[PDB]
């Protein structure tokens, strides 16, 4: 417990193994330390670190920030096997400087600490108002064939998708840099939209289960052949397919025969539950020299937490639509529901992306904040929602008390 | 440091920071209007400055 083996960073990231002495403080250490490197750097052939002006040398953990200069190295939660840096630090000290008259005063410091409108942005914000603009468009549109289920929908719908797609088929070949790449995608994302409720508003007759099977179809394809040639945006597509594929079996089931929705919500619960418990594997296969090892692992993290994220929609919209204070044995979905989410708070925790981990904590608190309204809504009284009440605070009160004790 | 003459630096030490009087050296105004005469606003102005 003398000493401790560490690896030290110097200059332009030559890492070298050393032995330290474990209770000396710290500043006793950097002047021979720091000879020492330069002789091997020396010895390498290397060129040694040099000092710029003024400055001081000082020894820093990985992150930069400095080590107390007076406190011994077991002192600090500094271990044998841990790794450090000697950086250099240059002097900050300068003049004072001072405006008397409050008008240019003012206006020259504000000037410094904030960024003013420019033309790169001005074209982003013109981008996100027209996307806005035609999905309140398909939303009315999409409201009238519920009175009216004949062509013009389709019909009109069907013009501003080839329209704006048209639009983002000129951006993106002549895109240049990623600020024009945010322009192109924001235009292309908002052209999904139209196209789908055109096709799923095409089979004529009042609308019901034959017409939701097309819409979220094409919408599955649409979103994976973006995908698939434009590379980037991964995690909104990837959500957008999974939900829309499971859709478009269940809403097939039900348009051929289906007994009840029970029947085919408790099939979904089911699914996601093993697809919860395929999801990283999914994730692994989906997906000089080091270059190769960076693209993956961030696209394996994309496609992953876009993958819980379809899921959690899924299970809190079935389970929301499963437990009812009418419905048979009222108290066994209930419970049911409990055990759920039991199983999706305790196996958030193998996950290491705050995101990731977040994201599944989130679901199963929702789930239950979802089932208590639901049950105090309908089924309403004083008592209830009295019980609801005090259930619904106290039940993240306690969370965060757990987490924060 | 050197102490040959010319080096105007020699035998003075730091002992540590404050106010000095700058380089600058300010010709004061011609034709000053008499007390009565001046206008409020660029008075305090140059007063201040």
């Amino acid at each position: 417990p003398q000493a401790v083996v560490v690896g030290v960073m110097a200059g332009e990231g030559v890492q070298i193994g050393v032995l330290l002495d474990a209770n000396a403080p710290v500043s006793v250490m950097t002047d021979p330390l720091l000879k020492v490197v330069n002789s091997r750097l020396r010895e390498l052939g290397e060129a040694p670190l040099e000092a710029t002006g003024r400055g001081r040398w000082a020894l820093c953990l990985v992150d930069g920030a400095p080590l107390r200069a007076t406190q011994s190295l077991t002192e600090q939660d500094v271990y044998d096997g841990d790794r450090l840096w000697i950086r250099f630090i240059a002097d900050t000290e300068r003049r004072s400087q001072v405006i008397e008259h409050i008008s240019t005063a003012v206006a020259s410091d504000l000037s410094k600490r904030f960024a003013r409108i420019d033309p790169i942005v001005a074209v982003q914000v013109g981008a996100s108002m027209v996307a806005t603009g035609v999905v309140l468009a398909t939303g009315v549109l999409g409201w009238w064939r519920w009175h009216h289920n004949t062509w013009l929908t389709t019909i009109y719908t069907a013009v501003i998708g080839v329209l704006v797609l048209a639009v983002a088929m000129l951006l993106l070949m002549r895109a240049k840099t990623d600020a024009d790449r945010r322009v192109a995608d924001i235009m292309l994302m908002s052209a999904i939209m139209p196209v789908t409720v055109a096709a799923a508003a095409a089979p004529p007759g009042p609308v019901g289960s034959p017409q939701a099977v097309l819409g979220f179809g094409v919408l599955t394809v649409a979103a994976a052949l973006a995908l698939r040639f434009t590379g980037r945006r991964l995690g909104i597509y990837t959500t957008i397919v999974i939900i829309g594929a499971l859709t478009m079996l269940a809403a097939l089931a039900r348009m051929v025969a289906a007994t009840s929705a029970v029947t085919l919500l408790s099939s979904l619960l089911l699914i996601c539950v093993v697809a919860y418990h395929a999801a990283p594997a999914l994730s692994r296969r989906l997906a000089s020299s080091v270059r190769d090892v960076l693209l993956q692992a961030e696209r394996a993290r994309s496609f992953l937490s876009g993958l819980l994220t379809g899921l959690g929609v899924m299970v809190v919209v079935c389970m929301t639509s499963l437990c009812d204070p009418h419905t048979g044995q009222r108290w066994l979905p209930l419970i049911l529901a409990g055990f759920t989410s039991g199983f999706l708070l305790l196996r958030g925790r193998s996950y290491v992306d705050r995101w990731q981990s977040i994201t599944l904590a989130g679901t199963a608190v929702i789930i239950a904040a979802a089932v208590c309204v639901r049950y105090a809504l309908e089924l309403s009284s004083p008592l209830a929602v009295s019980i609801v009440a005090a259930i619904l605070v106290l039940l993240p009160a306690a969370g965060m008390a757990a987490a924060a004790h | 440091r050197k102490p040959d003459g010319k080096d105007l630096n020699f035998g003075v030490v730091r002992v540590g920071v404050g106010m000095t009087r700058p380089e600058v050296t300010w010709g004061e105004p011609q034709n000053m209007p008499t007390d009565i005469e001046l206008e409020p606003v660029t008075g305090k102005a140059l007063q201040e400055f």
